[PDB]
């Protein structure tokens, strides 16, 4: 059957078509794919072809050639490349001849050029393409559609196909780009297309870049092509300018007055949404870019060097012009409040909110006469920003020069709190809850204390959007109580504060709110869970009753969860179910840290057996089992030694965790439970010690897990030792050749994530050796014989820290655990590294830069580094 | 993309949160380790 009647039917209302039609070309792509391209390539090139067909035909080929997942695309490239010459040349030249024929505004064959140049460009077996398209643009007896489709095709292949592969040809390209992009052009579409395709191509076009007749020929273009009265190229030209922006800050200065800022300022007073939209990203860009050289000039200050890289100070110099118009449009807002689209209303607070980051304390005088005034307006809409700009404005002033304003304020914010407005009362609560972070003393007052606490109170019962909002007031409120408690009552724990009196108060309304039936909405019940485990937390002596009828409400709550594991019939049933077992059980590690021994007797069993069901309830979904057994290990970290009551219980739920080989976080967090295991259980976890170890060093020979799990593995080698003693001789020699095999592994530095990954990986070698050495030697005595079986690899132990210390990427973490063991080396024989040592000169020079290491840790094992080298070189 | 994690506290979800308690909670285990460790070794 003819194939151009398949192309219409992929486009026809018809569910059995749909399927024929997919099944019938993904069975000929595979069972012919050259013949097959070249009849799909031969269809499409034909004019007198129905643009429906000829879209559905361009596709339908862009389906084939690329797609979503990058593992997807990568093997059809590979698939492409393996096609002989002729047929893939035969399609070449049908596509570049197809461009031009079609009047649709976007051309079907640009997404076509791009998937097939995805594996000719690494191949370079299709050299002729950049030049071809030079010469369309430049041709001026070019047509409109074949002038916009070869720039169409242009921004997809600077899209899809690696920058790489592209940055030997970035000359060619831009020649073509800019020729077309000449504002003598009369359609519109060509400047437009012009514009998407140059700003998908900035990132290799530093070659460009250094010559500055060519980057002031090429500005010349964007700063005339902003003034274009189409508003699509307003933005568009001011989109391309804020990626320019986000790249080339070091070199924008000449022309940020006389071209760059006039236009900001007058794209920002636009009454349409986009114009002034992309006009306040391109100068929330500018500082961002400010703060991140700040950083930079923050850190060469403090090194010494100079800067590699130096700011003008663009916010300080622009405020004056930004705060009364940005403040304006931030009145904007709308009855129909809503989060879900980005509008300017909320771009203007995030905006305002960088600027006054970044401008530190250059904003105040430009703020204070605009909300001190609209403060008291009858309308809402100037109340609104009059209490929204005073909380986005808090962050970046230093709290002592903004006590004043926020102290005399405060009367009217709980007055604010009780205007039948709903936005205000919602905004009023962020900026109190923002108050009360970033301004602890303030938010503690006795004057107005007492009326505060109880519009708190009283405003979790409203609507849940304001709720939400003063659910971490609370949680933060209790957290400036405490960072006030500890210095004032007690040092350790406090046993009794402000807040304790309507503490046992708000905590069951907190239990109240959690049972609301709209706690889905704004996050209420995971906002009041957080509330509620920061509260627990921070609680005094004296609240002892209160957290202990809390923990057997909760463990009821754990009862309701018990029978409830068959109430799952829609899949988000299931979510919130996960998300509410992850909140319960990190509620659980909250309290159990927060009670009595005597206490964790009685709720031991109930919590043991809840949470050996809720381990076997979830046979699916991997991510909530990773909270249970750390909150399993909480309870083991409290309850001391113990725990063997149900460690018989719980061997093979502890077994079947390290057998997962698919999930890395649970085998992390499995090897942290067995470390939690054997260091409160001492020596009797001698008979459970052959079944982990056995299956930990199956882990170890098998590279198929994450890389990340591997230094926590060997982390916990170390360890067991420490506890059973010099019952370990019998896994030694297997460890330390696995320890040789992993140290011999090395990696260049050219990419910072392997670079910083071996680190850590070092750092963990480091620690194991410092276990085993820990663990035959004992509690008191001398060394033990065992020593002599470790005695061989001290060399290359040793050895291993040489490569380390002639390294210079080095970490803070890594020289500390370091010094640390070579404390427990000397221990371990004396004498005999005494002259391993002295051929090792650059393990000298790491301990010295021990001292420069600002960690207290790193201080600690230098010194106890050097006491011993000392005693070592005395010991004769 | 877009930049929504900085309206007020809309840049607060599940999944974030989830990370910020494991981190306390290692450098608890960190921290009771060396505590541990230190008090054994030398004052």
């Amino acid at each position: 059957m003819e194939l151009i009647t398949i192309l219409e039917k992929t486009v026809s209302p018809d569910r059995l078509e749909l399927e024929a039609a997919q099944k019938f070309l993904e069975r000929a792509a595979v069972e012919n794919l050259p013949t097959f391209l070249v009849e799909l390539s031969r269809v499409l090139a034909n004019p007198g072809n129905s643009q429906v067909a000829r879209v559905a035909a361009g596709l339908q080929i862009k389906n084939s050639l690329t797609s979503k997942d990058p593992d997807i695309k990568a093997q059809y490239q590979q698939r492409w490349l393996a096609i002989d010459a002729n047929a893939r040349r035969e399609v070449k030249n049908y596509v570049l001849h197809t461009l031009g024929t079609e009047t649709y505004r976007p051309s079907s064959a640009s997404q076509c050029v791009a998937g097939i140049a995805c594996a000719e460009i690494p191949v370079n077996q299709w050299p002729e393409l950049i030049p071809q398209l030079v010469a369309n643009v430049t041709n001026p007896n070019s047509t409109e559609h074949m002038k916009e489709s070869t720039l169409e095709a242009i921004g997809y292949i600077c899209q899809d196909i690696d920058p790489e592969q592209l940055q030997d040809k970035s000359n060619e390209i831009l020649t073509a780009i800019i020729q077309g992009m000449r504002k003598e052009e009369p359609s519109n579409n060509v400047k437009l297309a012009a514009t998407n395709a140059l700003l998908n191509s900035l990132e290799f076009t530093k070659a460009n870049f250094d010559k500055e007749s060519e980057r002031h020929f090429i500005m010349q273009v964007v700063c005339e092509a902003t003034q274009c009265p189409d508003t699509r190229v307003r933005v568009a030209a001011l989109q391309n300018l804020v990626k320019i922006m986000s790249l080339y800050y070091q070199y924008m200065e000449t022309y940020m007055g006389p071209a760059l800022f006039a236009i900001t300022i007058e794209a920002m007073k636009s009454d349409i949404d986009e114009v002034a939209l992309q006009g306040i990203e391109f100068w929330s860009n500018v500082c961002d870019e400010e703060m991140d050289l700040a950083i930079e000039a923050s850190e060469a200050a403090e090194q010494g060097r100079p800067p590699e890289h130096t700011s003008k100070f663009y916010a300080k110099g622009a405020l004056q012009y930004l705060v009364p118009i940005l403040t304006q449009t931030l009145t904007k807002q709308d009855e129909n409040d809503d989060d879900d689209d980005w509008n300017p209303c909320k771009a203007a607070g995030v905006c305002l909110m960088l600027l006054a980051t970044c401008c530190e304390d250059d904003i105040v005088p430009h703020v204070l006469p605009f909300i001190k005034e609209h403060i008291k307006n009858p309308d809402w809409r100037y109340r609104d920003a009059a209490v929204m700009a005073f909380g986005c404005i808090l962050e970046g002033p230093e709290p002592s020069q903004l006590k004043p304003l926020v102290i005399q304020a405060m009367p009217t914010l709980i007055e604010l709190m009780k205007d039948p407005s709903v936005v205000v009362r919602d905004t009023a609560a962020w900026t109190v809850g923002r108050i009360c972070e970033l301004l602890p003393e303030a938010a503690i007052n006795d004057v107005y204390l007492a009326p505060l606490l109880q519009c708190l109170i009283e405003g979790l019962s409203a609507e849940p959007r304001v709720a939400s909002n003063v659910c971490w007031a609370f949680s933060s409120l209790a957290e400036a109580a405490y960072e006030a408690a500890d210095v004032a009552d007690d040092q350790e724990e406090p046993a009794t504060y402000c807040l304790s009196s309507s503490f046992e108060l708000i905590v069951q309304k907190l239990l109240e709110t959690t049972d609301r039936p709209d706690g889905h909405q704004n996050n209420l019940r995971s906002s009041a869970y957080e509330s509620l485990m920061e509260i627990v937390k921070n609680s005094a002596k004296d609240c002892y009753p209160a957290v202990q009828k809390t923990t057997l409400v909760i463990m009821e709550r754990l009862q309701q969860v018990l029978q409830m594991e068959s109430h799952i019939q829609s899949t988000s049933d299931r979510i919130q179910f996960n998300d509410l077992q992850s909140l319960l059980c990190a509620t659980l590690q909250n309290v159990l840290r927060k009670v009595q021994h005597q206490d964790a007797l009685q709720i031991s069993d109930v919590v043991m057996a809840s949470l050996l069901r809720m381990f076997q309830s979830t046979a699916g979904s991997g991510g909530v089992q990773e909270d249970a057994l750390m909150a399993v290990s909480t309870l083991v970290e409290v309850l001391g030694g113990e725990f063997l009551k149900y460690m018989e219980a719980f061997k093979p739920f502890l077994g079947i965790g390290l057998k997962n080989y698919a999930e890395y976080q649970v085998c992390l967090a499995a090897v942290g439970l067995v470390g939690d295991l054997c260091r409160a259980l001492q020596s009797n976890i001698i008979p459970f010690c052959d079944e982990v170890m056995q299956l930990l060093l199956e882990n170890l020979g098998n590279e198929n897990v994450h890389r990340s799990v591997k230094p926590q593995i060997l982390s916990v080698f170390g360890d067991i030792a420490l506890a059973i003693g010099g019952e370990f001789k019998k896994y030694l020699e297997v460890v330390l050749n696995t320890l040789q095999q992993a140290s011999q592994a090395q990696v260049d530095k050219s990419d910072y994530d392997m670079v910083d990954y071996l680190n850590e990986l070092r750092e963990s070698c480091l620690e194991a050796y410092t276990g085993i050495v820990q663990g035959l030697k004992g509690d008191q005595e001398n060394v033990h014989p065992d020593v002599m079986l470790v005695q061989p690899r001290v060399e290359f132990i040793l050895s291993f820290i040489d490569h380390i210390a002639g390294d210079e990427d080095h970490t803070d973490g890594v020289v500390a655990c370091a010094a640390g063991l070579i404390g427990d080396l000397c221990t371990a024989f004396g004498k005999d590294v005494l002259k391993l040592v002295e051929a090792r000169p650059m393990i000298h020079e790491l301990l010295t830069e021990g001292r420069r290491s600002k960690t207290n840790k790193a201080k600690t094992l230098a010194r106890w580094a050097t006491k011993e080298l000392r005693k070592l070189k005395n010991q004769a | 993309a877009a930049r929504l994690h900085r309206f007020k506290n809309k840049g607060k979800d599940s999944t974030e949160m989830r990370r910020r308690r494991i981190e306390v909670n290692v450098e608890l285990r960190k921290a009771k380790k060396d505590d541990q460790m230190l008090k054994r070794r030398n004052v």
